């Protein structure tokens, strides 16, 4: 009765929220990641796999901000990258939580008799 | 006990009818109780929704009841009905009628008595008493009303001029925006200590939306955005000075060299001068409502300015610290830009 | 609040010709 | 003798008596009632549109007797069809008012005596709200009529005799 | 009819939330950033741009807290900055998110037949 709610919630959020979301997320990460590799020259910051993980830091909120000196042309990295951070941590995820808490609302209560089932 | 007859016997039998009841039981409630219909029996009668016996007392013979005896708090009957409306749809229904009623009758008997002028001791007109107490429905009413009748128009407020088929027009009076003399309704609902939640809604439709929409179109939107961009350049010049201040410790002391020097010491005076401005505007606010958070935004301009000023005095005691003060004032001012939106 | 900025900015503008 | 003010008062209080000797007056000087003189010169308003701002109970018999004079000088057709020439009620004729005053009867009489039924009203009042207002039913006395939800007069104005209202008038 | 919704919400937080928000944010940044450059003397934390960024991190969440041993005049840099951090990370954004979860409430559901258009 009381625990079998926390197991449906993790379960419904992974199937619905992630599928609707992991595509509209990989198209902001893949895109700016491919951009920072083109713009930037190096640092294990140019291998795309290492980028798409580094930029993934920011969203999960382990961001290092300005971790490097190596770039010709000065700021067109920081504005591209802030453009991502205001765009991706401060805008997308609140949408993603706000979906989830929009479910933690509904799958709390009329969910219940599905523990009977 | 609501009895037309024994009431009729006592008054045929010489009851005195200007007789006050002023125990603490009638003034506001200790809580003793209570309650306040304002003392005078006719105020008691109309306020007890006894249309017949407020008629009896006034049409009767042995002593018709006097209609303008302001009670001990100076509330007249019309002052008493308005203290007793409670914004229930049916409470408004009978008091708005009982009030409609006393004024149609004061017109009948004693047309000379302008009776919605009669102030209480605190100077309010009965309307100014409704509106200062968020009695939104009597205020929807004294402003909205027009009795159509003979001798009606002495009674009425807001006359309708042409009804085309879909529409109406109207001409409203108005006493209120232009009772600048004493207590405008707007001055009263515009302070608006609004500690009655009943206040804010009541700047809404009858005579007063369309009119404050109309001040703002005509002269005072235009004055506001002048009054706005003058603060912005006050803010840039005050940045500009604070931002190109020296390092040489013990400042200034003195400055002459060439041009930027000239342009800046102008920006340092132009800033404190607007600091003392707000400090001065803010004491005048604090004094006109000497005394009253009703006005949060009234405050933080003052707090900034007092930081312009405990800077300025420190610039002269030659404490090196004066900046710490002026840096707060500067963080404050750019934040005080925020209020000047109200309302986009 | 438009109205509080109004009811004052005329009270603090010398009580002048406006509809009244 | 009579002047404008003399009928525009007389109609105002529904006095068909202050217009009795009116029939033999406007035989003598040959003065008439559609004249610029007996219409208020600015509101295009005539002892009929003054009857129509001063309907009492949606009726009057100065309308019967006035229009019956205005027939007797044959001022009639223009007499029943001057419309407001100020910008505000502009091109609004007595049929516009009688319809705006919901009245099968003064309607059926004015269009018997030959009111015009394509008298355009085109002030800024009828087009969109400045704010003037207002409002926009679209001008033509029938579009007014249907637009004021009056299924019987619209049937009348179209299925009548004297001029059935044309339907496609933009 | 499952992804077309997420397209919209990013387009509508970006039109509504940002413009209504980005101005009540550049006054709390521009005025503290200005406050810092006057108050502090050096570090790539006086250049006004380098400070408006360094003050932007905190509000992202990438805050370097107390970075600088350099000032005359004792404590008042830390109050000025905490005042901004309790005021700007802890107190504005929760309003910005709370408005966005305020879109994500309604633009999730009766938004829907907008896809059909």
């Amino acid at each position: 009765q009381q625990m079998g709610i926390y197991a449906v919630m993790i379960e419904k959020m992974i199937l619905r929220d992630l599928c609707r979301f992991m595509f509209v997320y990989l198209v902001f990460l893949f895109g700016f990641s491919t951009a920072v590799v083109t713009l930037i020259e190096d640092g294990k910051y140019n291998s795309l796999y290492s980028t798409c993980l580094e930029l993934f830091k920011f969203t999960i909120g382990m961001g290092d901000l300005e971790f490097t000196e190596n770039y010709d042309f000065k700021a067109v990295f920081i504005i591209l990258l802030l453009a991502y951070v205001i765009l991706t941590y401060i805008l997308l995820l609140n949408m993603l939580i706000a979906l989830m808490g929009e479910t933690v609302n509904k799958i709390a209560q009329e969910s219940k008799n599905i523990w009977k089932l | 006990r609501r009895n037309m007859t024994l009431v009729t016997l006592l008054v045929e039998n010489g009851a005195d009818v200007q007789a006050a009841a002023n125990g603490d039981f009638f003034k506001k409630t200790k809580g003793r109780p209570g309650f306040y219909f304002g003392e005078l029996p006719l105020s008691l009668a109309a306020c007890t929704n006894q249309l017949a016996i407020v008629k009896f007392l006034l049409q009767n013979s042995w002593q018709p009841a006097d209609i303008s005896a302001r009670d001990s708090v100076g509330n007249t009957v019309l002052h008493a009905l308005v203290e007793v409306a409670d914004n229930t749809v049916d409470n408004t229904k009978f008091v708005t009628s009982m009030y409609n009623e006393i004024l149609i009758l004061g017109a009948k008997l004693h047309p000379t008595l302008k009776l919605e002028e009669i102030t209480n001791r605190k100077g309010l007109t009965p309307l100014a008493l409704a509106a200062s107490s968020g009695k939104i429905g009597v205020l929807a009413y004294i402003l909205q009303r027009e009795i159509h009748e003979p001798e009606c128009r002495h009674l009425s407020r807001k006359f309708t001029e042409w009804a085309y088929g879909p529409v109406h027009s109207s001409l409203y009076d108005l006493s209120c925006i232009d009772t600048c003399e004493k207590n405008s309704v707007l001055e009263v609902i515009a302070y608006s200590s609004s500690e009655t939640p009943n206040r804010h809604d009541m700047l809404l439709v009858e005579p007063l939306n369309r009119l404050l929409q109309d001040k703002w179109d005509r002269f005072v939107k235009r004055i506001f955005y002048f009054n706005f961009f003058v603060y912005c350049l006050y803010m840039i010049i005050f940045t500009a000075a604070a931002y190109y201040r020296p390092v040489e410790g013990l400042p200034p002391y003195k400055l002459k060299n060439t041009v930027g020097d000239y342009f800046r010491v102008t920006g340092e005076i132009l800033s404190v001068s607007g600091g003392v401005y707000f400090f001065f505007r803010g004491i005048q606010y604090f004094l006109q409502r000497r005394p009253s958070v009703d006005s949060y935004s009234e405050i933080l301009f003052f707090v900034q300015s007092l930081f312009m000023l405990v800077s300025v005095v420190l610039y002269f005691s030659q404490r090196k610290e004066y900046v710490a003060s002026m840096v707060f004032s500067l963080a404050m001012g750019w934040t005080n830009m925020l209020y000047y939106t109200r309302g986009f | 609040q438009r109205a509080i900025t109004i009811l004052d900015t005329e009270k603090s503008f010398l009580k002048c010709m406006r509809k009244a | 003798l009579y002047d404008r003010r003399s009928i525009f008062d007389a109609v105002a209080q529904s006095n068909c008596q202050e217009l009795e000797s009116l029939l033999p007056f406007l035989q003598r000087s040959k003065k008439r009632l559609t004249d610029s003189e007996f219409k208020d010169p600015e509101t295009g308003k005539t002892c009929l549109l003054k009857a129509m701002l001063n309907l009492h109970n949606g009726q009057n018999d100065t309308i019967a007797l006035l229009l019956d004079v205005a027939r007797k000088t044959d001022s009639l057709k223009q007499f029943v069809n001057a419309s407001y020439t100020d910008s505000y009620y502009k091109g609004q004729t007595a049929l516009h008012i009688a319809i705006e005053r919901r009245n099968m009867t003064l309607v059926t009489l004015l269009v018997e005596n030959g009111a015009d039924v394509q008298a355009a009203a085109n002030g800024d009042f009828f087009k969109k709200t400045k704010g003037r207002p207002g409002f926009y039913f679209g001008e033509l006395p029938l579009s007014l009529a249907a637009c004021t939800n009056q299924l019987a007069i619209v049937k009348f104005l179209l299925q009548n005799s004297w001029q059935p209202a044309d339907i496609s008038a933009r």
